[PDB]
């Protein structure tokens, strides 16, 4: 299930495409926070799928201080809390021997600050979508099984459309009204 | 574990290979869709191990 | 209903599963309350008003 | 079960009529507090049926601070407490970077301050009262099945009484002593 689409559409929907695990092949035409210790970052990455960096005495930076509430929420062990507060004491001593720390302690604050949205409660299928690749290259026009069109234009889209319409058995979809991105996402969901 | 892994159904194009292999009792005669297949179906060994 | 009964919980709940690959083949709770009756069957009308 | 009554009676008993869910049709003749977050307001509205507004950085106002005791009493989750105290910290910072907050922590204080009285423990019927409408209009005199009279008077009540007494089969009730409102409420309860 391989689809061809205008380049601006994939450019605008790259985030959703990455979130739904479809690989992107496109041709162009012309401060973060860190966790005190690696264990908490690993736990939060496992829970939410969000990559988190680790503080390594680099520069005056902004530190995230996970609080007792989220410590209990994430199921963190006693040793993790102990090492977190040990690193906290080390930071206290370092800044007393003359960096900003935030004690985030609500789940919504952490979500609205950084990271990916939590997981919905449905059965997990083998794959999120039935499509593997959406591309905008003439080099793999024979690779495609269907294509999508929009009133928006690309300098190479006309030739690709001509070379794709020549296929004997290919599915063709066109969008005329509403939002192009919403229609494309609905199609990629139902295809 | 208590599964029929090998069976013979009809003569094959090659007469020397009549066996049909089926892991976990899954039949190869039916096509599947990756999005929804496998939800709520188990075999004996997996259920016992769980 | 299957999703509601299995996937919703504020705390751990005991659950048992059945062999067949159909919705509502499970037994939930401390007591063995089979949920097979709640699967729709027009020939007998179990699990609904009739 | 439709009733006709003098306008002053319904004017004086509008609160009770609204509380008992009978719709009012009448013709005339001539600072609040807010909750830190929407979740607590929604919970208290569900528990007591009292509408509560939400603080939105409007003006110097009066804030209600639900305390640990009522937090446990209302069955509020950990995340609700966390977000409440996060908003509290935000308010501390806002007023330190130069609004009144009250830490109500007894159930009776909250009831006597604002809101509706708690619920009684009886079986819940399908409907509170058997009557739907009490009105004071000649436009729906044929709508009524019974009427109530009192020594009090309205400029339109005499004509309505004459037009209602002409009905062949209508129930008539009159109050002579005691309190008019109490008699009317007892009648609407027993009718």
């Amino acid at each position: 299930a391989m689809l061809l689409a205008p380049g601006d559409v994939i450019k605008r929907s790259s985030e959703e495409l990455k979130q739904r695990q479809i690989q992107i092949n496109l041709i162009d035409w012309t401060g973060r926070w860190v966790v005190l210790t690696e264990e908490i970052a690993r736990a939060i990455e496992s829970k939410y799928g969000t990559k988190i960096d680790v503080y390594r005495d680099e520069v005056p930076a902004q530190i995230i201080e996970v609080e007792r509430s989220l410590q209990k929420e994430l199921g963190i062990s006693r040793e993790g809390v102990a090492e977190q507060t040990e690193r906290l004491r080390d930071l206290r001593r370092k800044e007393k021997s003359g960096i900003t720390i935030e004690g985030v302690m609500s789940q919504k604050k952490l979500l609205s600050m950084i990271g990916g949205v939590e997981r919905k409660m449905a059965p997990i299928g083998a794959r999120e979508s039935a499509v593997m690749l959406v591309s905008n290259s003439i080099k793999d026009v024979v690779r495609a099984t269907a294509y999508f069109t929009a009133p928006t234009g690309d300098p190479h889209w006309k030739e690709v459309a001509r070379e794709a319409s020549k296929k004997k058995n290919i599915l063709a979809y066109t969008s005329t009204g509403g939002d192009v991105k919403t229609e494309f996402l609905h199609l990629i969901d139902h295809l | 574990w208590a599964t029929i892994d090998v069976e013979y159904r009809e003569p094959a194009p090659y007469v020397h290979a009549q066996r049909y292999i089926r892991y976990c009792g899954i039949d190869s005669r039916e096509l599947i869709n990756p999005t929804t297949y496998g939800i709520g179906m188990t075999y004996h060994c997996y259920n016992e191990m769980l | 209903l299957n999703d509601y009964l299995l996937y919703m919980y504020n705390t751990r709940v005991q659950v048992n599963y059945g062999p067949t690959g159909e919705p509502l083949d499970f037994q939930i709770g401390r007591n063995q309350y089979d949920c097979n009756v709640f699967r729709a069957d027009f020939a007998t009308g179990t699990g609904y008003n009739g």
